[PDB]
């Protein structure tokens, strides 16, 4: 019913990020103007939901999901999107590990902002290998490699780029399940980014520690390199160093 | 004509400290800090007057004072190294966001290694 409007408020009035209001507006906005019975329930579930959550990541992931959802107008235009999503909201909820929760969720929404539908599908399935397999160490280099590869995704790569960068996906997590030390995942997260932007990268062992240098780094390419970097290095606990000279990216892995 | 910046920097301050205390998210605080780093670089790019290097030094003063950070400056020669630490993947990868932005707004190289909780920026002019 129009219970819609008044749940959105009740975010709106309770927000502290914009978005989220902005989203809630969005979502509210969208779904008066459709009398389908399952895009009035789908949207009042993620409201709620959202209006009982403290953790802006299921708030944004639930609001996106509303405002997917109205805008289609049908469930079914959506619902590829809409199980990635139900996916993620499952694994968070089964899982204690806060950087496994986190990475989840994140995936979710960078998969569902990029509008590459390789992106949907990798994810997808890793969140449901991730769901199958009871192992955390799995699930985080798991989650590594896809939030990695999604935020390729969302930064707008090549179709013919995340090509490449999925063949070194499935070379991930084939070596994480023959039990890959964390410096080995690290390596090849690092491994993807630069396939999936066109670069080169030069390896160096001195010692038991890797140094990579990448030259030819856009701006733009760099930051989103950093953050893919820094959670995979989080997730699997390696000690990452990396440094912006210029146009050239040099990180050193250390075990 | 510095004056301008100055107030101008006191008002985003004041305002970073006020949503400091919301904590209201814990992204959103930090893409509302790289806002406020973006509209100090942009005004002090309306005064050339102003010192580009020191332009980028407030903006990331502003990032440090925002997510309560510790902040250590080291002037040797003309370039300055800043030493900030007890940062997050999250801060980590904002205050890099803000340096960079503001580093190009005020037309200013600098020099980030980042490595656990700990950025060092090396701004040069």
């Amino acid at each position: 019913k129009e219970e819609i409007k008044r749940l959105a408020e009740e975010l709106k009035e309770k927000t502290k990020n914009e978005e989220i209001k902005r989203l809630a507006e969005e979502a509210a906005e969208l779904a008066e103007r459709s009398d389908d019975p399952e895009v009035l329930e789908v949207v009042k579930k993620a409201l709620e939901e959202a209006l009982k959550s403290k953790n802006e990541e299921k708030i944004e992931l639930l609001l996106l999901v509303a405002v997917l959802v109205a805008e289609a107008g049908s469930v079914d235009a959506v619902e590829e999107k809409l199980e990635i999503a139900l996916l993620a909201l499952k694994l968070a909820e089964e899982s204690k590990d806060p950087r496994i929760i986190r990475g989840a969720l994140r995936a979710a929404i960078a998969a569902l902002r990029s509008d590459d539908p390789l992106a949907l599908k990798t994810v997808k399935e890793a969140l449901e290998r991730a769901r199958a397999s009871k192992d955390e160490r799995l699930i985080r280099a798991i989650l590594a490699a896809a939030y990695a590869f999604a935020l390729l995704a969302v930064a707008g790569a090549s179709a013919e780029r995340l090509k490449e960068a999925e063949a070194i996906v499935k070379e991930l997590i084939a070596a994480a399940e023959k039990g890959a030390s964390p410096q080995e995942l690290v390596l090849l997260v690092i491994e993807m980014m630069v396939k999936g932007m066109g670069v080169t990268m030069e390896t160096h062992r001195s010692g038991n520690e890797v140094k990579v240098v990448i030259k030819g780094l856009h701006e733009s390419q760099q930051e989103v390199l950093l953050e893919a970097v820094l959670f995979a290095a989080e997730l699997m606990g390696v000690r990452v160093r990396i440094r912006f000279k210029g146009d050239t990216v040099t990180i050193v892995v250390r075990e | 004509g510095e004056e301008a910046v100055r107030r101008r920097f006191e008002e985003l301050l004041r305002e970073a400290l006020a949503f400091r205390e919301r904590t209201g998210g814990r992204r959103e605080t930090l893409e509302h800090a790289v806002r406020l780093a973006r509209e100090l670089a942009e005004f002090a790019a309306s005064h050339p007057e102003f010192n580009r290097q020191e332009a980028v030094l407030l903006a990331i003063e502003l990032m440090v004072r925002a997510m309560g950070v510790t902040m250590e400056t080291h002037r040797s020669g003309n370039e300055v190294k800043v030493v900030i630490k007890g940062l997050n993947i999250d801060e980590q990868v904002a205050l890099y966001r803000a340096v960079r932005e503001t580093s190009k707004i005020m037309g200013v190289e600098t020099e980030i290694e980042v490595e656990g909780d700990t950025q060092t920026i090396v701004v040069r002019e």
